């Protein structure tokens, strides 16, 4: 098991937020099976947006990294996700899918 | 003793252009801008245009040249690896079908059907949708089916990490698909790397 | 005034150049010191028979790093045996900067002096030493009361007047202005020159040793089959290039990145080769058996 | 005093012997040929510098091949630079007698680009072609004049002011250029102070004896 | 074993080895294959040319006898290095540098 | 006390047979030397 | 000679401390340049003898030589910031026999 | 305790350093040095690092009468500690010539300070043959098949040089020599092959006439020796096998591509022949305009 807050895996460098998870992957195919335990994500739950702030393409950063993992040629595996979260309609529906 | 500047250790810059046969101007990739002399008794016909190049540590100069092949920012992800879907999984999605086997199969097979027709060949190919569409399992159907030489990058692989490393990673993608062409390169995703604001 | 009052050109011996370098080194990154050990004659030659390092420190070179037990001990070590002479200066490392004293440096070089007047300071780059051509430089105070006595022109009375510089701008205005140079040059004997020469016990008896022959018909494939490519190169050079402006011509038909230069080269490369693997070939059969 | 020389370790003396040597044997020829071979042959550097100019003074004015074939060798084929050019220097006190063809052997000599080689090319053409002037000499020693390294620059100064001593722009022009090139040197300061030693003794060469020498 | 170390060639004719041992052709092809099994000869059999073509010979003891005919082997080989020498100082005079 | 850090990289390509192009967790590409200590069949992408 | 002696002296010449590419801001009259290096930051800094002000303008990249950025050469290059907004959004340009009708 | 000394690599440092001490003592006349090895053990190959002289007074009524410093050992071992931390007793040299039977004496008083089995280097300073000035032996046990009780004897190690990357650029800084020994252009091929060649003259002449003392001059009988030359009989190539056929087919394909390689230069050198005839075309045009020029230039000399 991991793991991973939703927001301790959110760094201030970028292509450092991208850095962890990808690597977060790895693990779990050396040390499969395993589980991940995402926890009370709300934080990159976060939709296209940007029109806000540059914290919204800083989600979008770390949310495209992400879906070529979970599909991709990049292919799991023993790995298995549970996500827990308090509304799933927060998320963008690319994390519904 | 000119072969003794050519030996290890070398540090990797990135080669912009020419001011001349003997004077060039790389970037380190260490964020450093430099114009250095140039070895003689190299070859320039794949120096002129950007490439991989190998700069002395300490000096600082341009001392030997590296082939683009190498030094690439991922391999062939389609010789080393192999799709992992077949159009076994297709059965539909045969709308797109007809113009995926226009857009990616007939320039693979023959590039020159185009030329002596006397159409000039379509570019790239966006395909859009929400992903559960299949867009993807597409890409990879006829892959397995064309076997080309093809590319798993991401933007994931092109970030930024430190100074002037994302540049570089653009241009050595293009570099190797040349090199073997002709060639696939697929990014999955360009929703990071494009925003409309 | 009444001697030559000149700077000594140190003259280096075999072991001792050797012997700086390898203690320099194995402490990459941080600073190494030392002791220079030689012997003073003329008035200008010092010849520096051999080193001896101080210790380690963890704030590195400076004037605290000096400790007179191991200095003196290790002196007495060598008195036994008789090959200990006086201490003509000493060594130290900087591989993070080029050949010039910091500024700490010019405080121990002072003290040094004030000991024996014709302490040298050396500055060893090991890092720079990855080179076929090692960076090695040797300075020697000349005095803040020195300076205002305008007594420069003095050190540099009776020399070829050929001396080094390192960099521009900071690293020079402290060569020059603050501290004088004089060049170095390596002495030895012909025993050591003997010594250094030679080889292993079949280093002058590996022409016997011929190789496998899978590698030598992947010698005879290779230069073939490039030498076809760099002649198709040779043939579209020589269809134009013909016309006025000699420069220009070779410019615009691919006369510079010269291919009839190259395809010379490669064939007279592999052609010395093949003519000693015949000849390797034809005396081995014949004088074993 | 070829006993002394490795006994002294002093750098003068090993020098001082060496040329002190060269000077003894003047005019001895084949009386000198033992110690000719020995300060060749000798690895170190110092018996070989006054070792070339014993050939030199032994076979002075002799118009011997052999004098002339040794010189050449020592030239080319030691590494070692010094020694080079000492052997370079030497040609001259040999072919006093004969000065005409010398700028021919050193042709050579000056189109290979040594410092220390080039230095005496200069120098070995100002000993020899001394008196009254010749042109192919003069001719060779202009690309060493206008040379980068310093040294040679110094040398070749100094070497043209004897070869056109004491002659006049009212019988030839080149002296007059020659002579205006000096003066620029002793103006200029951005220059090293080598360049500069050598165009204030070369000038005094000229004008030397009050014009009468 | 004796018979091919001794004996400067390594090959022999099943006829001399029949004699010498009193043995039957088939009997010299076991005695031949059992030396190849425990090791104390290796090689090949041709039973079509009819050669035991020996390619190894286990070291043993060496006598006084031994000695003498090991030592004029090495004569040979001593003095054909010379004269051969002799021709190679010859031919490429010009070049020795 | 006596010894000295090393500095991490990982195989990012083979260059030649004896050359490495890695690239160095400071973060620019390098290219390297081996000893005989490792072997060529122990080295292959993405090892540190 | 000529090619042992082209040999020797090229390994002088690729011995260098690093020499970089700058660009001109902009120019100041005490005779002095200010130059943004183009990773790094802006300093002040002094020209050579076969340069001047004059020769030198604004957006007209420089070779420096660093160990004090001491100006050598202007640059072959130069740059335009009018290109950079019309390649990056690309169009061509037309004659009227491709509107024609 | 063990073998592990299959190598031995020495420091090119440690044998300028061994002639070094040698003449600063001045042992001369038959007198001996030894000093300490310092450096790596556990290991296949055997590092010489550093060495430092031992203070030892060595007879000349006997070789069995010596003095050496115990007391001393340790002191030099401490400071060199310090300074490197990596170095330890891994033997100690004899200054040659030769190798002697009373050094066996002294191997088993090193072995105590070792965890290692004593090194015995014999660096010769003398500087004798073309190869290698250095033979090494450790001091081994054995019984032996003669009826030979517990032996102490040294048996040879092959001996090999190695530098790190600092001290061997040290070398090539000092020296500039091309060697006699090397293996560079054709040339110099053409003097290693002859000189190999009559390398190996020089040592099979010396076995001939060493099986002579043994057999008439009653030197010893030694396994060992015989061994290796019984190596040498089987192992034999020979010719007229179809190996040999094979080799001259491998010749051909060597002789085939230096005959390609020769007619190739001759098309490129023959390009040259032409152009230089071409240049000459153009000088001559150049030179007949000339002339008038040139009658001005003689003509202005004359008038001024
Ligand atoms: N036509 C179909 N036949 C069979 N299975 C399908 C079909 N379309 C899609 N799938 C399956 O649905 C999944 C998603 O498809 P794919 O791997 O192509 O990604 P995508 O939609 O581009 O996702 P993203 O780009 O956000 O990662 C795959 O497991 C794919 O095999
Ligand atoms: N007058 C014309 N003659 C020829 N081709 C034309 C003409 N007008 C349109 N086209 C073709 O149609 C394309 C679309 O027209 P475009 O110039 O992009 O349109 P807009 O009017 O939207 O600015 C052109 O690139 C060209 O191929
Ligand atoms: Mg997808």
């Amino acid at each position: 098991f991991i793991f991973s807050p939703a927001s301790g895996i959110v760094d201030k460098y970028i292509g450092e937020s991208a850095r962890i998870i990808r690597e977060m992957f790895a693990y779990a195919k050396e040390h499969e099976p395993c589980i991940i335990f995402m926890d009370e994500v709300d934080a990159i739950g976060g939709r296209r947006f940007s029109e806000g702030t540059s914290a919204d393409r800083e989600i979008q950063r770390t949310l495209m990294e992400l879906l070529t993992q979970m599909d991709g040629f990049d292919n799991l595996g023993q790995t298995k996700i549970i996500m827990a979260t308090n509304r799933p309609d927060t998320l963008d529906p690319a994390l519904l899918r | 003793e000119v072969k003794r500047i050519q030996s290890v250790p070398l540090v990797i810059g990135q080669f912009l252009e020419p001011i001349d046969q003997n004077t060039g101007i790389v970037s380190s990739t260490t964020g450093m801008s430099y114009v250095v002399r140039i070895l003689s008794t190299l070859d320039r016909e794949l120096l002129k245009p950007s490439m991989s190049v190998a700069l002395h540590r300490h000096s600082n100069a341009l001392v030997d040249i590296l082939p683009p092949d190498s030094d690439s920012s991922i391999s062939v992800m389609g010789e080393n690896e192999k799709p992992d879907v077949t159009y076994a999984d297709v059965g539909g999605l045969d709308m797109q079908k007809q113009e995926i086997r226009e857009a990616v199969e007939l320039p693979l097979v023959q590039a020159d059907l185009y030329e002596q027709i006397g159409i000039d060949p379509p570019r790239g190919v966006l395909l859009y949708g929400p992903p559960g569409t299949g867009k993807t399992m597409l890409v990879k159907a006829v892959a397995n089916s064309t076997k080309a030489a093809f590319i798993r990058v991401n933007g994931s692989e092109f970030v930024h990490k430190y100074l002037g490393e994302g540049p570089r990673m653009v241009r050595d993608v293009f570099r190797l698909a040349r090199e073997n062409a002709p060639s696939i390169i697929f990014i999955d995703e360009v929703d990071s790397i494009a925003t409309k604001r | 005034t009444g001697r030559d009052d000149t700077k000594e050109t140190v003259y280096i011996s075999s072991i001792a150049l050797l012997k700086m370098l390898k203690h320099g080194r194995a402490g990459v990154p941080m600073e190494v010191m030392g002791l220079m050990l030689g012997e003073f004659v003329d008035d200008y030659t010092v010849n520096v028979v051999d080193v001896f390092a101080m210790p380690q420190s963890g704030t590195g070179v400076s004037v605290e790093a000096v400790d007179d037990v191991f200095q003196a001990k290790m002196m007495d070590m060598l008195k036994q045996t008789g090959r200990d002479q006086m201490v003509v200066g000493w060594y130290h490392s900087h591989p993070g900067f080029g050949c010039w004293l910091s500024s700490v440096d010019v405080n121990t070089q002072k003290s040094f002096e004030q000991l024996n007047s014709r302490a040298v300071a050396v500055v060893v780059d090991p890092i720079q030493s990855v080179k076929g051509k090692v960076v090695i430089d040797a300075f020697r105070l000349i005095d803040t009361g020195a300076l205002i006595n305008n007594l420069e022109p003095r050190q540099t009375t009776s020399n070829t007047g050929l001396l080094n510089k390192a960099n521009i701008q900071a690293l020079i205005h402290g060569l020059n202005r603050h501290y004088y140079s004089l060049n170095i040059d390596y002495h030895k004997t012909a025993k050591e020159t003997k010594m250094l020469m030679n080889l292993h016990k079949e280093q002058w008896q590996s022409g016997l040793k011929m190789y496998d022959y899978e590698e030598k018909e992947e010698s005879n494939l290779a230069a073939t089959k490039s030498m076809v490519k760099i002649a198709e190169q040779y043939s579209k050079r020589i269809e134009e290039e013909k016309e006025l402006t000699e420069e220009e011509l070779k410019t615009r038909y691919v006369g510079r990145q010269d291919p009839k230069k190259h395809l010379s080269e490669t064939a007279d490369e592999t052609l010395e080769n093949n003519i000693v693997s015949v000849l390797t070939a034809g005396v081995n059969s014949v004088a074993i058996k | 005093m070829f006993t002394y020389s490795q006994e002294t370790q002093h750098g003068n003396i090993t020098r001082g012997l060496a040329v002190g040597l060269a000077l003894i044997n003047y005019g001895r020829q084949e009386l000198a040929d033992d110690l000719i071979t020995k300060m060749l042959a000798s690895d170190e550097s110092l018996l070989r510098y006054g070792g070339a100019f014993t050939i030199a003074l032994a076979y002075a004015g002799t118009g011997n091949n052999s004098a002339v074939k040794r010189l050449l060798h020592v030239a080319v084929s030691d590494s070692n630079d010094d020694v080079r050019r000492a052997a370079v220097i030497a040609l001259g006190f040999v072919l006093l007698r004969d000065y005409t063809t010398v700028p021919r052997i050193v042709q050579l000599l000056s189109k290979s680009h040594n410092a220390h080689v080039r230095c005496g090319t200069a120098f070995a053409l100002g000993i020899a072609c001394a008196g009254k002037g010749l042109q192919s000499a003069i001719d060779v020693l202009d690309p060493l004049t206008k040379d980068p390294v310093d040294f040679v620059r110094q040398a070749a100064m100094i070497a043209l002011s004897m070869i056109l001593i004491q002659q006049t722009e009212k019988l030839n022009p080149q002296v007059a250029d020659i002579n205006k090139n000096f003066l620029s040197v002793i103006t200029n300061k951005h220059q090293e102070g080598l360049a500069k030693f050598g165009a204030c003794v070369a000038q005094g060469i000229m004008n030397a004896g009050g014009r009468n020498v | 074993i004796e018979t091919v170390f001794v004996k400067n060639i390594r090959m022999l004719s099943f006829e001399d080895i029949s004699k010498a041992t009193h043995l039957p052709k088939d009997n010299v092809e076991h005695l031949v294959m059992r030396a190849i099994s425990l090791g104390l000869l290796k090689g090949s059999i041709d039973q079509v040319n009819e050669l035991v073509t020996i390619s190894w010979v286990q070291p043993r003891i060496i006598s006084g006898d031994q000695i003498t005919k090991m030592k004029d082997r090495l004569v040979e080989w001593n003095d054909q290095v010379e004269k051969l020498g002799k021709k190679m100082e010859a031919r490429g005079q010009s070049i020795w540098v | 006390l006596q010894s000295i850090g090393q500095l991490i990289g990982e195989v990012m390509k083979e260059l030649s047979e004896e050359k490495y192009i890695v690239k160095a967790s400071s973060g620019p590409r390098y290219i390297v030397g081996v000893r005989n200590s490792v072997d060529r069949s122990k080295l292959k992408k993405g090892v540190r | 000679n000529d090619k042992v002696r082209f040999i020797k002296d090229e390994l002088r010449l690729l011995q260098e401390p690093g020499s970089y590419v700058g660009e001109v801001i902009k120019i100041v009259s005490d005779k002095k340049v200010l130059v943004k290096v183009q990773p790094e930051g802006k300093y002040i800094v002094d020209v050579a003898k076969d340069i001047n002000v004059k020769d030198l303008k604004a957006s007209q990249r420089v070779c420096l030589r660093s160990d004090s950025y001491m100006l050598h050469k202007v640059l072959e290059n130069k740059a335009d910031p009018l290109v950079s907004l019309m390649m990056v959004e690309k169009v061509p340009d037309s004659t009227y026999d491709m509107v024609g009708g | 305790m063990s073998l592990q000394h299959e190598k031995v690599t020495i420091a090119p440092l440690v044998l300028l350093s061994a002639l070094d001490h040698y003449e600063r003592t001045q042992t001369k006349e038959n007198k001996r040095c030894v000093g300490v090895i310092l450096g790596d053990a556990n290991s296949s190959t055997i590092r010489v690092t550093n060495s430092f002289a031992l203070p030892f007074e060595e007879d000349e009524k006997n070789s069995d009468v010596w003095f050496l410093d115990h007391n001393y050992i340790e002191n030099m071992n401490e400071m060199c500690k310090k300074i490197n931390a990596k170095e330890k007793l891994i033997g100690w040299y004899h200054s040659g010539p030769k190798l002697r039977a009373s050094d066996l004496k002294i191997n088993e008083l090193f072995k105590k300070y070792t965890q290692n089995n004593p090194l015995l280097l014999i660096v010769d300073v003398k500087q004798q043959g073309v190869g290698l000035p250095t033979d090494a032996y450790v001091a081994i046990e054995q019984v032996k098949d003669d009826g030979t009780s517990t032996e102490k004897t040294f048996l040879h190690l092959p001996c090999t040089i190695e530098a790190e990357e600092a001290e061997e650029i040290g070398v090539e800084h000092l020296l500039r020599d091309v060697r006699d020994q090397a293996a560079g252009g054709l040339s110099i091929r053409l003097t290693n092959q002859l000189k190999s060649l009559k390398g190996l003259q020089s040592k099979l002449k010396d076995v001939v006439e060493y099986l002579d003392k043994v057999i008439n001059k009653e030197l010893p009988i030694n396994h060992t020796i015989l061994g290796k030359l019984q190596d040498v009989f089987n192992l034999l190539p020979n010719l007229g096998t179809p190996d040999d056929d094979e080799i001259d087919v491998e010749n051909h394909d060597r002789i085939n591509i230096s005959n390609n390689l020769q007619k190739a230069l001759t098309v490129k050198t023959n390009d040259e022949l032409m152009v230089i005839y071409i240049s000459n075309l153009v000088r001559s045009i150049i030179a007949f305009d000339d002339l008038i020029e040139n009658k001005i230039q003689n003509k202005k000399i004359q008038e001024q």
